């Protein structure tokens, strides 16, 4: 969690859920499972511009 | 000598605008002048948010 927190601090990753980080230890082996939302660079921006009427008074 | 009345040929006295020259004269100039002034002022201008307030102040 501390290691992933530093990555989020430096914006190397988007975010991670701390709850899903599960660690299982059995003998020599130590199974680790984690979830990470990777950082991505924008390459497409879609804009949906909608025109509408407005009524004025006074 | 004096003029008894300025009544028009239209005998329907219920409508003083048509029957009376003076009343109809004021209506014509009031309507005509308002028609010309509004066109020169507001037509062709942007429909800004304060357009309604400006038109009300002009009236």
């Amino acid at each position: 969690q501390s290691y992933l927190g530093r990555k989020k601090r430096d914006n190397e990753i988007q975010d991670f859920p701390a709850e899903d980080v599960q660690v299982i230890v059995e003998g020599n082996e130590a199974r680790i499972s984690m979830t990470v939302y990777p950082i991505r660079s924008f390459k497409k921006i879609s804009v949906s511009l909608v025109y509408k009427q407005q009524t004025l008074q006074a | 000598f004096r003029i008894v009345d300025d009544v028009t040929t239209f005998n329907d006295k219920s409508d003083p605008v048509k029957a009376e020259m003076a009343v109809g004269e004021a209506n014509d100039f009031l309507v005509s002048e308002l028609k010309v002034q509004l066109e020169d002022q507001f037509i062709g201008t942007r429909t800004i948010n304060t357009s309604a307030s400006i038109i009300k102040d002009f009236i």
